[PDB]
């Protein structure tokens, strides 16, 4: 898998070759609610918007992209933060389909 | 989560409060703007009662037909049954050929309905749609164990009713009290809720009384009677 | 509070009850004398702002509607169904899907998990679901306490081991084809049906019956294509429907209610057409063909 | 007057035999409502039967009796000229299942 | 557009509506107005059309809107319309060409 580094703004965009797709990605901070978001595009056309980012579970399950698996994890179970995402207190990961089998199978 | 909003005043008064200096005592000014914005906040606020709502413990109307819709069981069903009809009977009695309702009944119906015409019995009393959600919440994860199965039956009909024999693909229940008439009717849409597995066939206690015998959680001569399993056409009429 | 989330759904309030308040909250302000006419700088900002108050409404109506199945589209309506995990097929509609998840009547709302489950494995053209719950055998062959599976197309390893699932123990199967199956090196064997096509040939005798000599009557081929669109689609007929006068009664003058069925005939193909019921046993079902579906007009 | 005898003809995974009442104000919405037989429309076994598994597919109608109140129901057609037309009345429509 | 001489001043826009659609090589209007049968065939209160080419669809259309209801029409090919359900039969003549 891969880990995916967080900038230090409160909207950032960026793009990364998952699953030999080219998958832009838009994270922006809700400071409403204080709680960073989501949104997929999948070779130009919005797949996922809006979605909040939560640890430990996959983000993109209910959509079937096929793009594998894409999960924030903390050391202890904290919750993404304005502070705490950019920091690395807080950690995005892309895991792909076959990792996740090969573990689940050892 | 927790409290989503505040007072409309409390957000209004904080945009206030970034008005410019030459501004901040302008009492016209500063109360047109406060009149435009809160307006926008208290049409916001109305958005916070779209989170308990759906509480499946406590919604009601269509709050609670949406979670209908969700879990997979509507408010209404076909049957066997002759639905009453809302209407006056002649005043003593006439011959007709339908039966009618008296401003309390749960087969609430007027024969120009159309899930009257096609024989839906819809349920209208939210405290009863409410248990069959709540018993569809175990068919729809398959908990058929006894276990899970009298959890749903407490719901349905209350703390006396249980779950008696295990025969041959037959499973007989009982409410453990006396139904009044909208819970006799709705009985046979109770079977199609409740968490039994299919090619087994749910029966009923005549008396919907407790049932009798030997062990440590049963009814002796005072409360108990003998068991009796009939069948509820629960999907058929014969 | 009668606007908003109320028992009835969400209930809008008009513009004209937004406007009119903004104008009490400005002659509150401004005294009485103010003039807030459609046309004056005050009225014009008193419309704007109307307008985003009622716009803010539009937002709330929608953040209610997300959440109804009825309502709810797309990648919503995929996650509304992820509460009890169904999933779309490919090029599923937003109503069937919609459909599915709301379990219209079905009349017998268990076996709806095994049916759709069923239905969204990949390659089932058609699927049923069958229960003899009773303790004596049905008049269709099926054993007491037992669940039959009708299934075209689909692998038979993805559909045993999905009804196996759906299937508890100690619940027989009457079906035509076995499939085994392995998990935790426990071996079941699930029986389906697989139904054996027959194809029919089907003769229709019509009447011209013009509804108030409305519009008349539409050709043979249009008629016969119909029905052939009708009999190939869900809702075709199913395993052990013998072929009556009654079902093709009931298609035709549903698809064009302005033309009588006079008599019908059925045949097991190349057999000559006749008088039917064309008897189909619980493991046959009827196929047909474009060709020997032949409708005339009667005088 | 009308009466409609039937045969129930239920699909297996299906719902019962719809009940009488309701067939009957099934059948009385839809002849009274703005589909209703027009004038100069003779009463026959076709526009009943039409009706009937249009609305209800799981039955099939054995036959149809019509007539004028108090007149006792006769087998149709039921002639009715250019300027007359049908009427009809709730607790007036019988309907019955055949074995 | 002047409508020159044409000996019938009215059924000049039918005519040239005909004309104007797409294919129409060959167009004629005819009428019998009077209570009695023509020698050439058409019925009492009648208005026939003749047209070689064009569709029947769009032809039918345009003839409905011109003929008023109650007046007739004579001729060799049935065309069903409908506007608002309301679906009518128009006839018309589509001339067999007998080489000469």
């Amino acid at each position: 898998m891969i880990e995916l580094e967080v900038l230090d703004e409160s909207k950032q965009k960026f793009s990364v070759i998952l699953n030999d797709r080219r998958v832009t990605i838009e994270l922006w901070y809700n400071t409403t609610n204080d709680r960073w978001s989501f949104s997929l595009a999948l070779d130009g056309d919005n797949v996922v918007t809006g979605r909040r980012l939560v640890t430990g579970v996959d983000l993109l399950a209910p959509f079937g992209l096929g793009i594998g698996a894409l999960f924030l994890l903390s050391e202890n179970g904290e919750p993404p933060t304005r502070a705490n995402l950019p920091l690395g207190l807080v950690k995005l990961y892309h895991a792909t389909q076959e990792e996740i089998d090969a573990a689940i199978s050892a | 989560m927790s409290n989503l909003c505040a007072d409309p005043e409390a957000l209004v008064e904080a945009r206030i409060d970034e008005v410019l200096t030459q501004y901040r005592e302008s009492p016209y000014l500063l109360n047109l703007i406060r009149a435009y914005l809160s307006k926008l906040a208290e049409t916001s606020m109305s958005y916070c009662d779209m989170v308990e709502k759906f509480d499946l413990d406590t919604a009601v109307g269509d709050q609670l037909t949406i979670i209908g819709r969700i879990l997979g069981f509507p408010r209404c069903h076909c049957v066997c049954d002759t639905i009453p009809v809302v209407g006056y009977d002649c005043g003593g009695s006439y011959a007709g050929s339908y039966q009618l309702a008296g401003y309390c009944e749960p087969g609430s119906s007027w024969i120009h309905c159309s899930p009257y015409g096609n024989s839906e019995l819809c349920v209208d009393e939210d405290e009863i749609y409410r248990s069959l959600l709540k018993a569809r919440r175990y068919q729809m994860l398959g908990l058929y164990d006894i276990e899970s199965l009298h959890e749903a039956l407490q719901i349905v009909w209350g703390e006396d009713a249980m779950v008696a024999e295990t025969k041959v693909g037959q499973v007989v229940v009982t409410p453990g009290r006396s139904l009044t008439a909208t819970e006799t009717r709705y009985l046979p849409i109770v079977f199609r809720a409740l968490p039994i597995a299919p090619g087994i066939k749910g029966m009923i206690h005549i008396d919907q009384g407790p049932i009798a015998g030997y062990g440590d959680g049963w009814a002796g001569y005072c409360g108990g009677d003998w068991l009796c399993p009939v069948d509820p056409h629960a999907y058929t009429c014969s | 509070m009668t606007y908003g989330v109320q028992p009835t759904g969400y209930v809008k309030k008009p513009l004209a009850v937004h406007l009119a308040e903004i104008e009490a909250s400005m002659v509150d302000l401004f005294g009485p004398g103010v003039i807030q006419t459609e046309q004056s700088p005050l009225g014009q900002l008193n419309g704007l702002y109307a307008d985003l108050s009622y716009d803010l409404d539009e937002r709330g109506e929608d953040l209610y509607q997300s959440f109804d199945p009825e309502q709810a589209e797309g990648s919503r309506l995929d996650i509304l169904a992820r509460y009890r995990l169904l999933s779309r097929r490919a090029g599923e509609s937003d109503e069937s899907f919609r459909r599915a998840i709301t379990n219209v009547d079905r009349a017998r709302i268990d076996l709806s998990d095994l049916s759709t489950a069923l239905s969204a494995i990949n390659g089932v053209s058609w699927s049923r679901v069958y229960v003899n719950e009773d303790a004596t055998t049905d008049a269709d062959g099926i054993p007491p306490n037992t669940v039959s599976v009708a299934v075209i197309g689909g692998d038979d390893d993805e559909v045993a081991q999905l009804v196996r699932r759906y299937v508890v123990p100690g619940v027989g199967m009457y079906g035509n084809t076995t499939i085994e199956t392995t998990i935790g090196g426990f071996c079941r064997r699930i029986r389906v049906i697989r139904p054996v096509l027959i194809p029919t040939s089907v003769e229709i005798d019509v009447q011209s019956r013009p509804l108030k000599n409305g519009c008349p009557p539409p050709s043979v081929n249009a008629m016969a294509a119909g029905l052939y669109t009708e009999l190939t689609g869900p809702d075709r007929p199913g395993n052990g429907e013998d072929g009556t006068v009654y079902l093709f009664r009931k298609i035709m003058e549903r698809l064009y209610p302005n033309v009588e069925v006079v008599d019908v005939r059925l045949s097991q193909a190349p057999a000559a057409p006749t008088t039917p019921p064309l008897v189909m046993s619980f493991f046959q079902m009827m196929s047909f063909n474009a060709d020997d579906i032949l409708v005339e007009i009667v005088p």
